[PDB]
């Protein structure tokens, strides 16, 4: 409810982060050196030992450990706004869990990467007589998953194109859920990385030239329906169309892997605006996106150390 | 005739009364913030408390001017 | 080769380091004084100002000689804890306080009771109203004993003076704000923030001999031509500044100057508090009945103490921060931030 | 007999509007307790020391309630 | 002489009134976290209730106002 | 009669009304999570119907004034 | 001669407006949680039509209020 | 005479009045929450539809208040 | 016959006043969702305008009562 | 003419500008909504002034009842 | 030649005024919020952000000519 | 005389101070976003001031307003 | 004098208390986005510090209007 | 006193009371940012402070207006 009390532990939180000179002091170790500024930092406090899966495991329980509290402690139109924020590790979770079922296997081969839900919930859902009845397992009261699962549910029992248009409406419910909530930042930030997506979606159908209107979605402001179409075409003009947009480097540029640092770092310049309110729950959006985008940093300096990778060989991954 | 004092009395009480609802509005968010650093930390309990009576001097001041006017009174 | 080069000059010191450098009289304020950020290694520092002041507006917030022997038996408590040398522990505040520091703090709590006191006195004021059972002050009402210079109960005779009083603090320090600023930019030689001090000092006064004409007394020709030459400096400076200091920057320094008179409300708020408190206590104890006088004094007290656990935070708190808020920003203070003096540690 | 219901008129609107803005800062004072409660449970006298300094406005309004009363 | 008894009744009344407005206003926020923390444990619900009652100090003070002007009534 | 019965009339009238406005503010966000919690699960219903029920007290206290001025009209 | 059946129409007018206000007030928040718990499931619409339908009580307290005044009236 | 007629309106015309700005401030999150389940499917119209009549019971309180005024002047 | 026909305006354009400002309360969220509905679907713009149109009875019952005022006046 | 003209035109001015005021409030987030549309899309303007001009009804039936006690005046 | 109803003629015009003024900045509040929030977007709908920011002007008018039928009829 | 000066200098000061309530809480938004824009860059800062003087067009009327109110004083 | 002065008195202090709350509503915003610019970064204190000072014109003409007051005083 | 006095008080107690409202207004934002501020970081401690005090001009016009209204009585 309260939109400053949480935004108290978020700025104290945000006191505590890594500089950019942490992660330039970075570039030249031997993952010994590595292991010991990990070891001053506060992502420390879950370092077991030694190995890159222990380092992996530490920053994700690290990452819990400082993010994971903010899902909680929340109440009213400010947690269900504050849910649409760490909602992609839950869908992911619930889409390779829908999978499963449609595939057979264990419920204890699945990894279950940590979302909002209880994990409990998640274990009972593996067996379940209806999708409808999983959904009413995961039902949760403001979670917008519930009520995608039973919106979508209306065509079949479990598809892979089921599982498909479930997550096209689970990023369309996210855009309803924006357009229905009294925040000035979070609506544009998220309407931009629907956007964005978009954008990486045609981006990654490129070549197959089916019908884009199917594999098109609806909420971004940027693009357009004949732009979305003139992308799926092999038109690198529309993408030198975006101007005014936060698409200005990204122009003319036919890879795929710099599209995708191009549209992240899109991302984390439009999430460095968030530090303009400093009253409503943008900053702690802000904050959670800045700590995630450390974390993969993170995990891809440690990767670096542990396989030797040259500092030119993460240059294209340290300018934002 | 007899409709002086307790008109002057009736104004002081509207002003106590006002300026507490305004220190109240104040410490509301004062105290929301201060509790929320001092749940984040054990280690701001005086700086958040020196925050929450900086907003005291409203209501001293609408005390104040009602001890004037009961001394006028 | 110890080469013990000389400091950099007014300007281009921005790595050097900062320390006190006071008189062990005033020695024990560097908590309060170092509460803030560093100086600019060339800027005034105000920590004597505030032993000057603090003080003195202090024993004006509180008058109560109660208060001030209880005090005087924590400090005692304080004493003996630092005379026992163990660390002060207070794990629900979570405050490990060095031996060090509690002694500064009881110094600095026994030169605030003395002149506590001492306004107390001046006040005529022990513990709330004692004077309802034994008249120690002499009031032409009921003469028991000596005269008070200040009654501190009615305020037909004391609320114009005590303003004035207020007021009269808030613009001496407020000069001695100006002052040292415009002294300091013309030591720095930069005549910008010099200037600017000149105007500000010649605008507050035309300003207060304006209002002091029009608003206050008769008698506005002494004051015209000051009021006159206080508009045309401020002018004067304006034109010579072109920096767009506007009225909005003199109306905010007029109301940091006239934000004295906080320091006369709080006082007569605590002295109405305390003497009504004690007046319904004298009153239902030896009025009413007088042989439940230990029952109700016993209730009196604990209300006394809950009162001054409720509001002497706030009324100790009050003079500090209008001190912070008055003589470091009419100074400035708050550029640069100063760089710390690190020495080596051997930390032993 | 005029004057005398006006004291207490301006009294009544005194004590009311004191205890409309020490429940203002209540309600956030309490949200925010209970908040830090259902946090953990190692906060539990800060909150409360929190919850109480809101009395003041309260204790202020009934001075000036008990004033009128013996002007009354 | 008249015109006193209603007036000061009046006033008891809008005291009362503004007294229990403002208890609301603490009680809205107070019970919406008790029902939250509830939702959340059943444990903690003593001290939720505990919160919860600790701002009934605001309209026991009216009723004793109101009580003292229906004995001045 | 005269104009002091309509005068403490309209002194119980302005104590009802505002003590149903703070009531009915302390009810809707109460009401609000309790409504939420029972859409989160229904094995607390009685304990939401108790929270719900609670902030009733300062109504009750305002009948009773509402009685009394009724009583001494 | 005497506006005391105005002055009473008047203490009741105010006090059935400020009740329907406080129960509006209440009826809004109230009703937002149980049209969203209605939007997810009609599983439990009969407790929300009864958490909805709650807050008229503090209306039947203002409506009884109302014709105590007209009875006096 | 021409002193007790016109304050009997101005109490109903207040009745009335609060009691639309109830109903209205009850109606506004109400109506909300029911175009956002509209726009989420086209199948609970009825629900949002019968959540939104049920606030004008209030109103209708304060039109027969009104109109027991109106008989009553 | 004296201050009669000016009170029973005041109170017949209080009335106006506050039902005008409780159709505007309903009509800012109503007429939001109907714009962020429209914005989202242009198929969804009647059931936007039922929902905006249906405020208007508050409004129409502040006419009725203001139009037994005037036939009172 | 006496006072009841003044009143008469104190009532009217109150009734203009609290419809107004609830007017501007509709027109806030009408507004709000309009411009969110406007410039998520051009092909929403034509509705978006409709939503806007769909609240002034409110300020238009102000301003015939100010007129009709113009010319009761 | 009114002696009371001069006054509160005066005093209603003024309350008219004064609240018509204040719908109009609470309207004005949210447009232009959003109209701001537009052309930190882009400087492209400009004029379209101060249309929706003057349309809000005619209940100001409306309060304005309410108080000008008061000075004339007073 | 000793009554419409008064009065008409009470209702020139509503007029003042209500146009300067309006025009706060038209510039508290106004300069939010403003600050906004400015913080994001310093090429938007002209209109930026153009949109927080926007408000004060309502200030200078009433302004005007009470001008005249003092020319019929 | 006498029902003049004190009227007079009247009018300009709520002038003066109205301009005083309408310049705290926009400093409140105002402030709260200069000390997030601040927060932000220190070196854009002084379009924080102008668009703080740029609302005070208000309380500026309240005061001249409360001082022509005291001069019709 | 007469009726002068009382009233003067009135307005000076009204002014004083809603500038101790306004400046609470601006210091509950303010303050919130500022705590914000000093939990993210000590060291702009002093601009913190500086535009926490910053909103005190308003209650000091007000005590300047009550020192005129306690010297002009």
């Amino acid at each position: 409810d309260d939109f400053a009390y949480l935004n108290a532990r978020v700025r104290v939180r945000r006191g505590t982060l890594l500089k950019e000179s942490f992660f330039q002091e970075a570039l030249d170790l031997s993952f010994a050196d590595f292991l010991r500024l990990l070891s001053e930092t506060v992502y420390g406090g879950e370092l077991a030992g030694q190995g890159l899966p222990d380092v992996d495991r530490a920053v994700l329980r690290t990452q819990a450990k400082l993010v994971g509290d903010l899902p909680r402690l929340v109440t009213g139109e400010a947690r269900e706004a504050v849910r649409l924020l760490l909602l992609r590790n839950d869908l992911h979770n619930l889409q390779a869990l829908l999978r499963a079922k449609a595939t057979g296997r264990p419920f204890e081969e699945v990894l279950l990467l940590p979302g909002t839900l209880r994990e409990e919930v998640w274990r009972q859902a593996y067996e379940a007589q209806d999708p409808a009845g999983m959904a009413q397992v995961l039902a949760v009261p403001g979670h917008p998953l519930a009520r995608a699962l039973r919106a979508v549910l209306r065509e079949t029992q479990d598809l892979a194109r089921v599982e498909a248009l479930l997550a096209k409406r689970f990023f369309e419910d996210v855009a309803k859920a924006a357009k229905g909530l009294d925040q000035p930042a979070l609506r544009d930030y998220l309407a931009l990385e629907v956007d964005a997506e978009n954008l990486r979606t045609a981006f990654k159908l490129q070549g197959s030239g089916l019908a884009p209107d199917a594999f098109f979605l609806k909420g971004g402001r940027f693009v357009d329906r004949v732009r979305f179409a003139r992308l799926m075409e092999g038109d690198y003009a529309v993408l030198d169309e975006l101007s005014g947009t936060p698409f200005s480097g990204l122009s003319g540029v036919r890879d795929l892997k710099a599209l995708e640092r191009g549209l992240r770092c899109v991302l984390l310049k439009e999430a460095k605006k968030g530090v303009q309110d400093p009253l409503g729950v943008g900053l702690v959006l802000a904050y959670v996106k800045e700590r995630e985008w450390e974390a993969v940093r993170l995990r891809l300096l440690a990767r670096r150390a542990y396989f030797g990778l040259p500092r030119a060989q993460v240059e294209e991954e340290v300018v934002c | 005739g007899g409709l002086d004092r307790g008109l002057i009395a009736v104004g002081m009480g509207l002003a106590v009364g006002l300026a507490a609802l305004g220190t109240g509005v104040a410490q509301a968010r004062i105290g929301a913030a201060g509790v929320g650093a001092i749940a984040e930390d054990r280690s701001n309990f005086g700086t958040a408390l020196i925050f929450l009576l900086l907003p005291e001097t409203l209501v001293i001041f609408g005390l104040l001017i009602a001890f004037i006017l009961n001394g006028r009174l | 080769v110890y080469a013990f080069e000389p400091v950099d000059e007014h300007h281009e010191a921005d790595r050097i380091p900062v320390v006190l450098d006071n008189p062990p009289w005033a020695k024990p304020f560097e908590l309060l004084v170092s509460f803030l950020n560093t100086p600019k290694y060339g800027t005034f520092d105000p920590t004597p100002v505030v032993p000057v002041f603090f003080p003195f507006w202090f024993g004006m917030i509180v008058g109560d000689i109660g208060y001030a022997l209880l005090f005087y038996l924590v400090g005692r408590w304080l004493s003996g804890y630092v005379k026992r040398n163990e660390p002060l522990v207070i794990d629900l505040f979570a405050l490990k306080l060095k031996p060090q520091v509690i002694g500064k703090l009881v110094h600095i709590l026994n030169w605030m009771v003395f002149w506590t006191v001492v306004w107390g006195v001046i006040y005529g004021e022990f513990f709330g109203t004692f004077l309802e059972h034994l008249g120690v002050f002499g009031t032409p009402e009921h003469p028991g004993l000596i005269p008070i210079l200040i009654h501190r109960i009615d305020t037909a005779k004391t609320a114009n003076l005590l303003i004035l009083l207020s007021v009269a603090f808030g613009v001496v320090l407020v000069f001695f704000g100006l002052a040292l600023r415009a002294y300091l930019g013309l030591k720095h030689r930069h005549m910008a923030h010099f200037w600017e001090g000149v105007g500000y000092l010649g605008g507050l006064v035309g300003v207060l001999a304006l209002a002091a004409s029009y608003l206050g007394n008769l008698q506005a020709g002494w004051l015209q031509g000051l009021m006159y030459l206080g508009f045309g400096v401020f002018l004067l400076a304006v034109l010579m500044s072109r920096i767009w200091l506007m009225i909005p920057e003199i109306f905010t320094q007029a109301g940091h100057i006239l934000s004295h008179i906080r320091i006369y409300a709080v006082g007569a708020a605590g002295g109405i508090l305390a003497g009504l408190l004690t007046d319904v206590g004298f009153a239902l104890a030896e009025r009413l009945g007088l042989l439940g006088v230990l029952l109700g004094l016993l209730v009196a007290g604990v209300l006394h103490l809950l009162i001054l656990l409720l509001t002497t935070l706030g009324h100790m708190l009050q003079p500090i921060r209008l001190l912070w808020v008055e003589f470091f920003t009419k100074f400035g203070f708050y550029e640069e931030n100063g760089r710390p003096y690190r020495p080596f540690k051997s930390v032993r």
